[PDB]
């Protein structure tokens, strides 16, 4: 359940041009985690709301781990392949989380 | 060999918001068509550039044909899936031409797809101009 | 005589594709491991800080 948690980040809701605009993914959890109400739900999450929430997951957490976020336009321009790695990064991220239990219990 | 292009738009580098912003796609032309120089040709065009294009095989085939163009905005926002649209409207309006092999012979489009420049600069190039 | 120059155009514009597909799949690949791995040491110095 706890790594079995299922998550596809899609749907590149590229918010358009801003020069700083923010790709809003659909997070598909497909979830049979039992740490995870939901057996689907999908949010359309935004660059910052990630961040912050990976922040989150650093705060809940006083030591227990909190690996690397959704990917850095500190490098990133606003590519495909940028937000790819933001999509991906979190991909990660998330994907790690869910298979730790308890950063997967935020 | 006409209607044998093969043809992948593809890598929605979709130029981040502006509220206007255009999705600039590899084609890939990977043509084993003998009205295509490549046999692959990756062009990374964009919006305006296949409108235009459109518009041009409009221009250069005087009734003959012209289907649809690219997805239009029209009603699009600038959406996965209106960029799809365009993706696949010009996949289609590119398809199609290429199986008929007179839209398909157009040379703005032969450099346009088979080179990255944009529709535009091949287009001084061709009329020696 | 045009048409083997003509030939050996094809082959450069052949070889330019080649090799800029070639930092896509190859470069790009370890530029994103590296990247992955630089945050997730920055990541156990940041906990590391909590134990201190």
């Amino acid at each position: 359940a706890r790594p079995t948690f299922h998550i596809t980040v899609g749907d590149p809701h590229k918010v358009g041009d801003l020069a700083t605009s923010h790709i809003v993914y659909s997070v598909r959890t497909k979830t049979t985690s039992k740490a995870y109400k939901q057996p689907e739900f999908e949010v359309k999450r935004r660059y910052r709301d990630f961040l912050w929430l990976y922040n989150t997951l650093h705060s809940n957490n006083p030591g227990v781990v909190v690996p690397p976020p959704p990917e850095k336009q500190a490098v990133g321009r606003f590519e495909s392949n940028f937000v790819e790695s933001r999509r991906a990064a979190l991909e990660k991220m998330l994907n790690k989380i869910a298979a730790h239990p308890t950063l997967q219990l935020d | 060999a006409r209607p044998t292009f093969h043809i992948t738009v593809g890598d929605p580098h979709k130029v981040g918001d502006l509220a206007t912003s255009h999705i600039v796609y590899s084609v890939r032309t990977k043509t084993t068509s003998k009205a295509y120089k490549q046999p692959e040709f990756e062009v990374k065009r964009r919006y305006r550039d296949f409108l235009w294009l459109y518009n041009t095989l409009h221009s250069n085939n005087p009734g003959v044909v012209v289907p649809p163009p690219p997805e239009k905005q029209a009603v699009g926002r600038f959406e996965s899936n209106f960029v799809e649209s365009r993706r696949a409207a010009l996949e289609k309006m590119l398809n199609k031409i290429a199986a008929h092999p007179t839209l398909q012979l157009d040379a703005d489009l032969k450099l346009f797809l088979e080179s990255e420049s944009f529709n535009i600069d091949v287009k001084h190039k061709e009329r020696k101009e | 005589l045009s048409g083997p120059l003509d030939a050996l155009s094809e082959l450069q514009l052949a070889i330019r594709d080649v090799y800029e597909r070639q930092a896509q799949q190859d470069v790009l690949t370890f530029g994103i491991i590296i990247e992955e791995y630089i945050r997730l040491i920055g990541s156990v110095k940041q906990a590391f800080s909590q134990r201190q």
